[PDB]
């Protein structure tokens, strides 16, 4: 048990969190690249009523 | 007036301009064949309105009429039997003059004015009237459906019309105030009937199955919720609410039920029989779900038309089972509002309002005394599914387990024979102390005692669980199988239940009573085997453990002196042994 | 002959000069490529609009652009004969000769069946594959994808669906072979091989004469890969409802669609909302299953087959999560019995089920497999499962009890799960099945009655 | 007037003339459905301002808009006689009496307390708790998260510990009749039942003749939420500061708060941080446990406890993470003590005090204190193993020391931890811990000193 | 300069009528001078970041701004002096404002009320050196040697007589014009002029054997202090420089703790040196914040204190900086990065994360100065 | 890349062989990435450039042999792993880019050997 804990299971229940964590965060680049985009009509709108 | 023509439609969503006069949250009329809108943005001149029916021809220059009423849910008899929408038009209506297709500009009466309904008056001419007093009673089926004053108004009476058909939208009773008290008469969505004060839940809600109330108990006039993660029993949790449940009132309401799920379920009332009503099932559930076969925008609407109408019920004085099929739907349906109308939801695929649109549906009626003296219960039970598969998310703590019950579901716990499943710890119920003092008085005072001391059980074996799957027993003891055993025996005949089964499950006191009694003998005596030289084995082959296994298919009438016989076996063939 | 460009990138154009189109329009258009394209106009706007055009811009210059609006609503000429000829998702026919004359010419948008105009259906059919007709027990009117994952073959499965679909005669208490059987088909995207494979089992079907093929390949565009589903649909509810038929619709490479889907998610204004892909993904999915059911009134039906092939193994990918859902009733395959060699690989331990006892396990369905669908499953699970905790207890550590489990696990799944050109009858499937299950002693066999036992012995 | 409308997303309103109206504001506003609305003044510009409606989201309309400048800075009245008062919510009436009396006016909003100014704990609060007085050790002033779960009930073990807890500090020399004790609880998202299942035990036995309440409704909209610790804690300073009160805040469910936030922070166009839960908490959170703390030369204190609710109680949540900084040692709830129906549920072996020495010290909690508490820690945390052990190798097969440190452990859930709603002082919960140490010889006696043992067995 | 406020988002603020404005420039907006700061500008309006939080603040009032840059401020009375990350007096808040802080709070960031001591280290007709002598202040610490800034070589005219005079009084002015008084003001983004940057070769004593002795970090190093403080853990960073061989000890944090952050402030005069043999508070200098403390606050605390010791480095002085909570440094700019265009792309944290994290190591160790003089500045790590 | 562009001209031309001994490629992606993150290139595959490989391309392009001229350039990068997991792009893309790799693992670092 002791020499498989420290090689298969172990660090590999770890790298799970972090494949997972990675991936989740990553995500929410599209997230705030989108939500930046979104900010840009809104203004781009309200720029309308005092320009072009 | 409230005027002006479709600027840039897109999507479901007509983007109208020139309009004056518009107000939040307001019913319309849209296009020219009547489509119904709702004002969910102004800026300025132009609005967004959101139609709940789709467009597929509908284009620019086309009028946008307001009606000027804030979404009035119309109240009033034939509420039950009869399908109805979550934008409540008559489904029957639909069926008979189009065809079988559900075609884009259909509108008819939202409360049918295609009826009468016999009129006793009770109040009398020389009287005055109250917010909240009965005018009379409309007899529907076995059912006493009251006649109501709408909250906020009262005058003094002048005329009361004598016995006879009248339609609803004839007045019944007419006052010195200007006013005709209607059978046909406007309630908003957006507020509530309002209500004398607030109860403290102390009576439980029986949902008949033997493993939603027995080790996890749920409140009458509570709130509750079950999840379900991508098919795994989401809809078939509603088969132990078809009619095992106490209501006297049971609205069946979904935010979107898809077409295949109402080729059986929507079907099944007009084919069953109720036995607490004596008469059929139908009569007593109101239908007012929605279909995804209808529009994505009729599925956002749905929620706050069928509470209304819950809240109806339960004024009258008659426990109220509202159950949303999968509320999850109403979520997706809110979030594609953000896409429209250039914003961006809630981080991580959250819906752009959380809590205050949640909280608000749930907490709407729920134990309380109204105006007119009577005892409203309204027992909602959200159906939700997490959309990505997690149940950690803002929507399923504010108000999907913080109420008064949590369950969860695995994917190969069903599909062994468990229908609905419910996991044995993560699970939890936060009202639990005060559905003790009913329980004690009349089920019996070791009922609560016992409905504890069965789940301890239940969650200890969990204790062992773990070391199985670490490197197993290698030795296996007289105290270690014990639990292990046991609790086998309790997962196996009093979790697997079927919704499918009236012999498998039904609502009925003395059946929960007594299974939970057997299983406490086979545990008690068990204990006592050990000591004096009994191997587990042996305990495995006794007849009796295969008696308490042929308990889940007994017959209800049967079972009082099927128990009796039983209880003595037990004792018999393990003191002897 | 509109002229005036703003964006142009992809199937999605922009163009001025408009606000005489309306929504689900049907309008032509000029390229500098010489050449005449499509478009619908999804969305609508103040002095411009949005269009989607049926082919895929490789040229489009400024000085030459245009717009005519040929139909206000926009459809496909749909009639009675069809039936015998190919078509692809443009809605030409394929075969080479003039295109056929309507009797309707229906929206290709789809109009939604009443949940009201339906009832639950009862009369199962021969798949050819035992484990479904028992387990789940496929009617018409009913959905049951069959999920399918990415490395996995899922062209294989398919065909042993197509060509072995047939109606109990009677053994259901009824036949509906009074009525002409016949399929349809509609392909989303196909390579070189998924073309020809399809075609030659047709000829084995014996059906050619009597389908409507909808075939989209990965050379024709990428547009119509959303397009085609609801086309074809259309031409199932014209020959199933209108002309008395039970006509079996086969949708397949639904993966391909959703490729089709996430690009109009993300370059049209709406943003994502489903964990990287669209949030209107919900009535691109709604629309398309919806249809299909049996109708009371009507002898005949549309009875839907989805087949899956979604990206890996995932479970929390758009495609199976909508999926799921949506179905009554499931089938998956893995890579459990695929390692063995048994086709199909049906796999029902992590599936699930959610019609077996609804409508159906009684009615004018046997009730002679009702017990059994019940005692099948807890009996499968002792099974695969422990096959698992051996490896952990100990190596080959299995108890007097927990050996007749894993007993019953290698035994049930080759025998029964390898059909493939084997038929077995609702008789047969039954007989067989009883004879594995008199490994495990009574105690176990507690859900199976009395009856039951002494029936199938 | 102040017409011109612009966006109404949800709970926004936009009027001009912007620039005598301010941040940090809170006004009247005028519509047609004859409603009176608060909401506070955010985001101005000199043209467009941001209101949010504290009624509804309904009833808005373009024709009537009109706002009554209150008062540009955050306001909100104080009174001494809040000792007596119930009130839920914002600040309203639900004792009938009135709502406040203006002898002095303090914003909701300002720069807490000087550090120079800060004093530390040296007095002591009892809850009638064995644990979170023995364990860990909670003192007059200080700063205490107790970390629950959703799975778990917040809400009840709060409430329960609110009314049962009366201050004694007699060790000391401070009575009870020279320390007042002031309840003030601030809660949100609290259901029906939870609603009403407060007031009623707070009524019981005298807690709200000496408290005074408050409680955010679930039909409120998700504004009046965050305003309502923020309203109590400038309450607190009043009494304890400034007429020496020792109050005690207790907050209930921190992630409705923090949920409600991310939707006003979204429409004041800022990011949230980490697992999609706002980035601009750290400074909000601050505020609310750091505007708490003893103070020199005052003899009151508003003493810190936040109640919190985590879906599995990890730290992978923001929830604990932030907090966690700013709050010193920790309480926290288990799911195994729970289960099995222990009450409080509290674990010490999780928990630990940073700070139990720099409270109370020797003769003011009984000299045998200090060691008596890193005695039961270890005797404890010991058995809580060889109950995974108790029938594999069993506990005859195990040492006669271990044998007593099973049933040691039994003795404490049953005894120590639990109690129920009764109550306890220091010295009765030594008194436990003793008799359950006598069982220990000598010779396990070895975490006090020589004069412990010799004090009692 | 002088501008009107337009807009209010949050705490921050946003002002046009600014023009000519220099960037990290002060900001003082309103009528109520809330301590702010200039950043990037845009059109003819700026950006305005605002430590302070705003609630009180109305738009369109006056917006007076010196026109100069932001610097910290280096003279007598830091050597025990309390100060926070603002660098105002803490204590001096606590006598003008009681108990209670109410923001817009401006007081001098330097003991400027007191009469300081004076002694003439350099005379009329010679020239100074920079980085190094001008006149020595004695004081009850040991001496502080306030010395001319960095290139300021020239001549000097008129140095008065050894006696008492406050810091904004001059003793000495130079030959060549341009002049000086005993306060100096030095870029709060910039580092002082070196020769080399030397190698370590010196151990920095630790007072406890095992620290030191085992594992050498010598003087000038980096060294770090993992997981959270609470295990008895702060025993270890009290007597470090409590024991340790040095003349000057700057202690700061930036998100630390309540109360048990407070007893470290009360404890610390009750911490002794072994060199004087009296209190570590004589030769402290404080610059910690809370948590209570404003929104940037922390986020400017680090580069403070780097500068400040530099300046007992310039004099000849051993410093021992003690850099506390260093993972929640990042916590508030965060905060300030997600309401601007810095928006988050690494991973849960800005990408500029990583810059401002590397200077406060790189701009402090043990080299030599322009004024020949030789200190460390040994960096202890407390990522917690 | 002035290193590399440099050594080119004296390497080729003058015909001296010369080995660029370049050091930690992490201060690299770090420093590079936030310049995208304020022109919107938006970094990003793990937390680290996905433009990353792009820039690289050049800089280690003479890593070979010329033919003609005699003296060339050879690359020998440098780098830690935050993690011995070659999951995160700080080795990973490095792996792709480059020809073969030569870990020097912990697995002897642990034992005394140098």
């Amino acid at each position: 048990r002791v020499n498989a804990l420290e090689q298969v299971v172990i660090p590999g229940i770890r790298a799970q969190i972090r494949f997972i964590q990675q991936v989740l965060e990553q995500r929410e680049r599209e997230d705030t690249f989108r939500l930046k985009r979104i900010k840009g009509k809104i203004e781009a709108r309200e720029a309308e009523e005092e320009g072009g | 007036m409230i005027q002006g023509v479709i600027q840039k439609i897109a999507g479901p969503a007509v983007i109208a301009k020139g309009m004056l006069g518009a107000r939040m949250y307001d019913i319309c009329k849209v296009g020219e064949e009547g489509l119904v809108g709702e004002i969910i943005r102004l800026d300025g001149d132009t609005a967004f309105v959101q139609v709940y029916e789709d467009t597929s021809g509908l284009k620019v220059g086309e009028p946008v009429v307001s009606t000027g009423l804030p979404l009035a849910v119309e109240l009033g008899p034939g509420m039950l039997n009869g399908i109805y929408d979550g934008i409540q038009r008559p489904l029957e209506r639909i069926r008979e003059k189009t065809g079988i297709y559900i075609t884009r500009g259909v509108v008819v009466h939202a409360l049918d004015r295609e009826k009468k309904w016999a009129w006793t008056p009770m109040v009398k001419p020389g009287d005055e009237v109250r917010g909240g007093m009965v005018l009379g009673t409309v007899p529907e089926f076995g059912f006493t459906h009251k006649i109501l004053v709408p909250p906020d108004v009262r005058g003094r009476v002048k005329e009361v019309k004598p016995a006879g058909e009248y339609t609803v939208e004839e007045p019944v009773v007419v006052l010195e105030d200007g006013t005709e008290l209607k059978m046909y008469h406007t309630w908003p969505v957006r507020r509530a009937r309002p209500v004398q004060r607030k109860l403290d839940p102390n009576t439980p809600f029986l949902t008949g199955m033997r493993i939603l109330d027995v080790l996890f108990p749920v409140a009458m006039g509570g709130t509750a919720a079950i999840p379900g993660p991508f098919g795994s029993g989401k809809t078939v949790t509603q088969q132990s609410l078809a009619k095992w449940s106490n209501a006297d009132v049971v609205v069946y309401v979904g935010c979107g039920e898809r077409g295949n799920e109402m080729t059986d379920v929507l079907v099944e009332f007009p084919e069953l029989t109720d036995p607490k009503t004596g008469g059929p099932l139908m009569h007593r559930t109101v239908l007012i779900a929605n279909t995804s076969n209808m529009p994505v925008a009729a599925r956002e609407a749905s929620i706050y038309v069928g509470v209304t109408i819950a809240e109806y019920f339960r004024d009258q004085g008659f426990s109220v089972a509202l159950m949303a099929d999968s509320t999850s739907r109403w979520a997706e349906a809110l979030r594609e509002i953000s896409s429209r109308l250039e914003e961006m939801p809630a981080e991580e695929g959250y819906p752009p309002y959380l809590a205050a649109r949640l909280a608000a549906f749930y907490e709407r009626a729920g134990k309380v005394i109204t105006l007119g003296g009577e005892e409203g219960a309204v027992t909602i039970v959200g159906a939700v599914s997490p959309p990505g598969g997690d149940m950690s998310e803002p929507v399923t703590q504010s108000t999907l387990r913080i109420v008064g019950a949590f369950w969860r579901l695995d994917a190969s716990l069903a599909f062994r024979r468990h229908f609905p499943a419910i996991n044995w710890n993560g699970s939890y119920s936060l009202f639990t102390s005060a559905l003790d003092p009913w329980y004690r008085e009349n089920v019996a005072e070791d009922y609560p005692e016992l409905r504890d001391a069965i789940s301890e059980l239940l969650q200890r074996e969990a204790g062992l669980q773990e070391i199985v799957q670490l490197v197993g027993p290698d030795a296996l003891q007289d105290a270690e199988r014990l639990v292990i055993e046991v609790g086998r025996i309790i997962r196996e005949d009093f979790l697997q239940q079927n919704a499918y089964h009236e012999v498998d499950a039904y609502c009925s006191m003395k059946k929960a009573y007594g299974i939970m009694k057997m299983i406490l003998a086979f545990y008690k005596e068990a204990e006592a085997a050990i000591k004096r030289g009994v191997s587990i084995d042996e305990i495995l082959q006794l007849p009796v453990l295969e008696r308490i296994g042929r308990a889940r298919y007994v017959s209800e009438e049967e079972f009082p002196a099927y128990f009796e016989e039983a209880m003595k076996e037990i004792q018999g063939a393990f003191k002897a042994l | 002959e509109y002229t005036g460009i703003t964006y142009i990138s992809g199937p999605l154009l922009f163009v001025e000069n408009a606000k005489d189109l309306a929504y689900g329009a049907i309008v032509d258009i000029k390229d500098g490529t010489g050449r005449v394209r499509g478009g619908q106009v999804i969305e609508v706007s103040e002095e411009y609009a949005v269009i989607q055009v049926f082919e895929e811009t490789t040229g489009l210059d400024l000085a030459t652009t245009s717009v005519s609006l040929v139909e206000d609503v926009a459809r496909l000429g749909v009639s009675k004969e069809m039936l015998g000829r190919r078509f692809n998702g443009i809605g030409k026919p394929i075969d080479g000769l003039p295109p056929i004359t309507p009797e309707k010419r229906l929206p290709i948008t789809g109009l939604p069946l009443n949940p009201v105009a339906r009832r639950k259906p009862e009369q199962f059919i021969q798949t050819g594959i035992s484990t479904i007709d028992v387990m789940n027990t496929l009617v018409r009117g009913q959905k049951l994808p069959i999920f399918s994952g990415s490395g996995l073959p899922a062209n294989e499965i398919a065909a042993q669906i197509a060509r072995q679909a047939t109606v109990r005669p009677d053994l259901s208490g009824e036949g509906e072979k009074e009525e002409p059987f016949a399929v349809v088909f509609a392909a989303m995207g196909i390579t070189q091989r998924e073309l020809s494979y399809f075609i030659q089992e047709f000829e084995r079907t014996g059906a050619l004469s009597r389908s409507v093929l909808f075939l989209n390949k990965a050379d024709d565009p990428t547009i119509e890969r959303i397009l085609t589903p609801r086309m074809a649909l259309t031409v199932a509810e014209y020959l199933a409802f209108e002309h008395d038929y039970h006509v079996l619709v086969i949708l397949t490479d639904m993966t391909n669609y959703c490729e089709a889907l996430r690009e109009i998610g993300a370059a049209r204004e709406e943003i994502p909302g489903r964990r990287g892909y669209p949030g209107y993904m919900y009535t691109d999915l709604a629309t398309i299953y919806e249809r299909a059911g049996v109708v009371e009134g009507k002898k005949g039906s549309v009875t839907q087959i989805p087949i899956l092939s979604m990206p890996d193994d995932d479970r929390t990918h758009p495609i199976p999560d909508l999926t799921g859902y949506i179905t009554e009733g499931q089938i998956q395959l893995s890579r459990e019995l695929h390692r063995k060699g048994i086709y199909p690989p049906i796999d029902p331990l992590p599936s699930l089920s959610r019609l077996m006892n609804n409508g159906v396990g009684k009615g004018k369905t046997r009730e002679d497999h009702k017990q059994v669908s019940d005692q099948l499953y807890s009996a499968y699970a002792n099974g695969v499962d422990i096959r698992k905790l051996v490896a952990i207890i100990g190596e080959d550590a299995l108890t007097e009890n927990d050996r007749r489990y894993l007993q019953f696990a290698d035994a049930f799944e080759r025998f029964f799960i390898n059909q493939g050109q084997q038929n077995r009858s609702i008789e047969e499937s039954l007989q067989i099945a009883w004879a594995l299950l008199s490994m495990l002693p009574q105690g176990e066999l507690k859900r199976i009655s009395k009856d039951h036992i002494g029936k199938y012995y």
